[PDB]
């Protein structure tokens, strides 16, 4: 990586990036390809109760 | 843990808003012990913000 | 791809063998696109689940 | 090699993303043995990067 201010390349491979978009369409495809998607899914009531009753 | 030295990866999530997509991050960073940091980007347009200037 | 990712994960041949017919299945079914990225993720996932399963 | 003196050109591959465009160049530089460099210009909007300043 090459910041304009400090031109010397900055390796940052060890970082653990994350990204959070709620719909996987708006992202332009070439960029969208880089990042594997993982679909979080909506809860069912029977255990939505039991989480809310715990936390 | 298997291949010794630490490594970093980039990945993403998507689902209905408010499902906990953002809550999990801080606990994760305290689990793995990496330092947390967040900065919402949405609606930004200035590339210089993420790349500095000519100095 | 296979030697590279296996070196990347530290797994070994004879610890995580993949028959070529299996690979033929994986490509015939799960990734059918011009790039060689999507398939890259499939075969990395294929390693990582086994890696956790063993380690 | 036929004409004697070395001489350069300009080239531009294009095709679907992830086909290998970025990973091949480095090997090419290692092949001809002329030294490598790299210069992303994604989204840049400042002429000074190509032209310096008036001193
Ligand atoms: N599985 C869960 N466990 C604990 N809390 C949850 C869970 N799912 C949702 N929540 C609650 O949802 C609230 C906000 O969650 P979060 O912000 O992660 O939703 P979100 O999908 O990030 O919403 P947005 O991305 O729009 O902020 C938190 O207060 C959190 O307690
Ligand atoms: N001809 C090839 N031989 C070996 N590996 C290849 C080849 N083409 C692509 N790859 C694989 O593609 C990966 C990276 O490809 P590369 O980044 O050049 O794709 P790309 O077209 O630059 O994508 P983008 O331009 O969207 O970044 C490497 O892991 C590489 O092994
Ligand atoms: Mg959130
Ligand atoms: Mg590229």
């Amino acid at each position: 990586f090459l910041d304009h201010y400090l031109d010397v390349p900055v390796d940052l491979s060890k970082v653990l990036f994350i990204c959070t978009a709620n719909v996987t369409d708006t992202i332009p495809e070439p960029l969208r390809d880089r990042m594997e998607m993982i679909n979080v899914s909506g809860y069912v009531a029977q255990e939505k109760l039991a989480i809310a009753e715990r936390y | 843990q298997l291949r010794g030295s630490t490594q970093g990866k980039i990945l993403c999530f998507y689902g209905p808003p408010g499902v906990g997509k953002t809550s999990i991050a801080r606990s994760i960073a305290r689990a793995l012990n990496r330092e947390y940091f967040r900065f919402s980007v949405g609606g930004m347009t200035d590339v210089a913000e993420i790349k500095g200037h000519r100095r | 791809l296979v030697p590279q990712a296996r070196a990347l994960c530290g797994l070994d041949e004879s610890k995580a063998k993949l028959s070529s017919d299996v690979l033929t299945l994986l490509i015939k079914q799960y990734c059918r696109e011009s790039g060689v990225r999507n398939l890259q993720k499939q075969v990395e996932k294929v390693l990582r689940k086994s890696a956790y399963k063993i380690v």
